[PDB]
């Protein structure tokens, strides 16, 4: 294949592709998904042993 | 089957002149019915007035030879495994039953081949020790003995002295499995793990 | 030829798309706001010391009981600890060294190892016996093995070099869903929550995150200059942390389609290695090929702390599933269980 | 068909006698050919008649075990690749399978002259020593226990006791060699190099 | 007699029914000569014409197989050197070659008779161990680790603490019974003697 | 009796010589796992 330097078409073609259905995917703003972080977080924050220390013997990881 | 006593068959192109006797040892087998007149049977060459089995008489001879002497030896080069599928054609339960056992015999003895050896610990103090090391159980193997050091009973004639590995190859003797889906032993599968 | 064509349509998509982005962005509001609620210090002591390793732990992944870890040496080992017990559930040693994949099943009941030797390794914890049997050594991987990962328990994941992520039927040993795109070889492999999805990192830096059984490249972020170490998801799925050998670490959007915020400081030069997000998802931590692992907290791109002890760098991280413990594949041949 | 259900054919000079049913079991092949009459055919013996086919009765056996009974039997003076060579004439694709198969198994265990042999070093403490000595991964071999003193408390009491030296036979990479390694492979060596 | 496509070939008193167009396959057999009509051939079976060649019919087997298809295999029974003597009784020397390769592969593959080795001591520590023992040369094998008898940085983690040994096997190519001598070299093995 | 170790000028090979007149080649990386000997070099009487 001389035409195509080694059918370099096909990555071309799958490149336009995946940039389309990139631009077919909606775009929402960036603070809304970062609210969204911080309402999860902040509602999780209540069980995550790393922000709130569990005392020795009522997790396994101080055993 | 009402004539000629020494029945004359044609298995695998061979002429097989065999007793009712040996055949009708087992009535079990398919023989057995052809040593009977029966009118469904119309399987017959004209070229020799004998009937067809159209079955090798490579593996045929072992089981005629165990049909007609309660025992068969099968050669050292030829397949256990032939012997036993001509073997079923004629339904010789305790026959194929026997073979099996046979056969799990030799793949255990070639399981060895591959890289499979079972290993087991025990534990012994210096008294004790050469007596297991003597009666041993038997087709098993030493593989190293470890003394390790102790404070409790100090050093010598401590139970936890001496630490004996030993290890025999892997086996299938009477059959290998690979998973058994009982609920519970899986539970103390994971139990007994931690 | 057509590639005229090609080339310039590629460049106005790709125009548009960044300029989508553009048109997806706004100031980050997390960034922004300082009222939510600090993380404080986090100078936490190591509990446990799972020594018992004689070569350098590459990746240390953990199951979904978080108490068995699987740590893979450089030497090529298994090791399948009980972090509470400190006692070495299996070893399982294995045909090749330099394996740098420990893939623990969802289950507890396999275990998926590679590296160089481009083959995928399959072990059935559970037997007829009760020891460690080989279930299957899936080959069809032209490049060396990165990262695996299982969906099923006879479907894997595996990103492999040779620009290739294929997905496995683990009992017909083929390669049933292929991805390529990739112009380095794949590193990462992150899978989210849903399972549906998963975000690869490489040597490109563009993370591409495909959907599974279409073998589609859903999106190509790209913040990165350089190969892209690892990469770990929100227990959402929505955003996922992206570490490469630089001094900073990312954290790009699915929805946003672009990098959401940033986490770097010149306070370290040293590569990302190792990503990892907790229950919340609020702290995230990163390992570091500086002898300790960082803790940012990841609403605020400020370094909550540093998780000080180690000597040598902390090859892999991985949080446990309950997310509120995290061990590290560190350099010393040793793993510290951080709580 | 051109005769009777039953047939006989001179495969090397040896008469077998069987019936249709088990060759045309798989309608793509030489035999399968022979038993339907065609103008490309004159074969017969002019004894008591056979269609002549001049090939090896020996190699001959485990090929027609295949359609008999739908499965192969290896005999232990057969060679592997005489089966092999008759069923590519015969063009049975999954007999193939089957024989290369089981010819690739024993080359790749038995063919490894150095037997490379990779050897691994766990590192284990007393206690968890038992467990994993008889729960070890099957395909390996136990080779060496050497005892380590105890870098803290003694001798014992701690993770550091024993060193297990395992090994197994292999062969080494399918390649036997490098196999074109990545930069970034070779960058990760050069890295665990210290 | 070479009525026929085939021709009746008495070998070793065994009746080999063999195509005519595979003696003449080649030249190389004198079994061509005998294919064509030409004056000779006194000594046959002068009841069909089955000439009379005395020669093994068991070591005829393989040499009639690669010459019936080209290719060859040899029986796992039948020695090599039985088939290698047939070949050069039947002359066909491209199978003489092949014959001769397959011996000389299979005798260096096990070219070992008293089994010599060349030990090597490996002085190490625990922590770099497991390197040395992955990172172990291909074709060599790990014998036995030793751990030394040492007062000095507490016994553990001792730069100087293990021994390992390796054993690579010899007499397949001998260097210490293959001796050519330099003068100079003499002179520094005294040197390093002393 | 080796006297002589030749470091590749790029560190990725070994050599050496000894008495046995034979230079031992070794090919140190490769993704097998371990050293495993490149070439031996024979064609001398004499140590190398």
């Amino acid at each position: 294949m001389a035409s195509n330097n080694t059918a370099s078409i096909a990555q071309a073609r799958k490149l336009v592709e995946q940039l389309k259905m990139e631009a077919n995917i909606d775009r929402i703003k960036v603070s809304k998904a970062a609210a969204d972080l911080m309402a999860y977080c902040e509602a999780h924050a209540k069980e995550d042993p790393l922000l709130t220390p569990v005392p020795a013997s009522e997790n396994p990881f101080r055993e | 089957g009402s004539v000629s006593k020494w029945v004359r068959l044609n298995v695998g192109g061979t002429y097989f002149l065999t007793t009712r006797q040996t055949l009708c040892r087992d009535p079990k087998s398919f023989l057995y019915r052809l040593c009977q007149a029966d009118p469904d049977l119309d399987s017959d060459k004209d070229e020799t007035g004998a009937y067809l089995i159209d079955r090798d008489p490579t593996y045929f001879g072992p089981v005629l030879n165990y049909l007609r002497h309660g025992k068969l030896v099968i050669n050292k080069d030829l397949a256990e495994e032939g012997v036993l599928e001509e073997a079923e054609f004629y339904n010789i339960t305790s026959l194929i039953k026997l073979v099996k056992d046979k056969i799990r015999e030799r793949d255990s003895k070639t399981s060895q081949v591959p890289v499979k050896h079972v290993y087991r610990v025990l534990q012994c103090q210096e008294e004790e020790l050469t007596q297991m090391v003597s009666t041993m159980s038997d087709g098993w193997k030493f593989e190293q003995l470890v003394s390790i050091g102790s404070s409790y009973n100090y050093g010598n004639e401590d139970q936890a002295e001496f630490l004996c590995v030993v290890s025999k190859e892997l086996h299938n003797t009477p059959y290998g499995t690979a998973s058994e889906p009982s609920e519970k032993a899986k539970i103390l599968q994971e139990r007994g793990s931690r | 030829s057509e590639l005229d064509q090609l080339r310039q349509e590629a460049e106005q998509l790709k125009n548009q798309i960044r300029d989508a982005r553009k048109a997806c962005a706004d100031a980050t509001l997390s960034q922004i706001t300082n009222n939510i609620d600090p993380v404080g210090r986090i100078q936490m002591r190591t509990r446990r010391t799972l020594r018992g390793h004689l070569a350098k732990i590459y990746a240390m992944h953990w199951g979904t009981d978080s108490r068995l870890l699987v740590s893979a040496s450089q030497d090529g080992k298994l090791i399948i600890w009980d972090s509470y017990t400190t006692n070495k559930v299996h070893a399982i040693p294995l045909r090749s060294s330099w394996v740098m994949t420990c893939a623990y099943a969802p289950s507890g009941n396999y275990v998926a190892c590679g590296g160089l030797d481009n083959i995928c390794s399959i072990y059935n914890l559970k037997t007829r016996e009760g020891n460690v049997r080989v279930s299957r050594e899936l080959a069809g991987h032209t490049g060396y093995l990165s990262c695996c990962r299982f969906l099923d328990d006879n479907q894997i994941v595996t990103s492999s070099g040779d620009t290739t992520c294929a997905l496995w039927d683990i009992e017909t040993g083929q390669q049933t869903t292929t991805f390529t795109g990739h112009t380095g070889d794949v590193m990462s492999l992150s899978l989210a929550p849903d399972t549906r999805l998963f975000v690869s990192g490489a040597c490109d830096a563009s993370a591409k995150l495909w959907d599974v059984r279409e073998g589609m490249c859903r999106q190509t972020f790209t913040g990165h200059e350089s190969d892209i170490n690892a990469i770990c998801f929100f227990p959402n799925g929505n955003a996922f942390a992206t570490g490469s050998d630089d001094a900073t670490c990312r954290l790009f959007d699915l929805r946003a389609d672009q990098e959401l915020m940033t986490y770097s400081h010149d306070n370290i030069i040293c590569g990302i290695t190792s990503v990892s997000f907790s229950k919340s998802g609020r702290l995230l931590l990163a390992g570091y090929d500086d002898f300790n692992c960082n803790v940012w907290d990841a609403l605020k791109a400020d370094r909550a702390g540093v998780l000080a002890g180690h000597d040598n760098r902390v090859s892999c991280l991985g949080v446990t599933d309950d997310g509120m413990a995290v061990a590290t594949g560190s350099w010393d041949s040793f793993l510290k269980i951080w709580n």
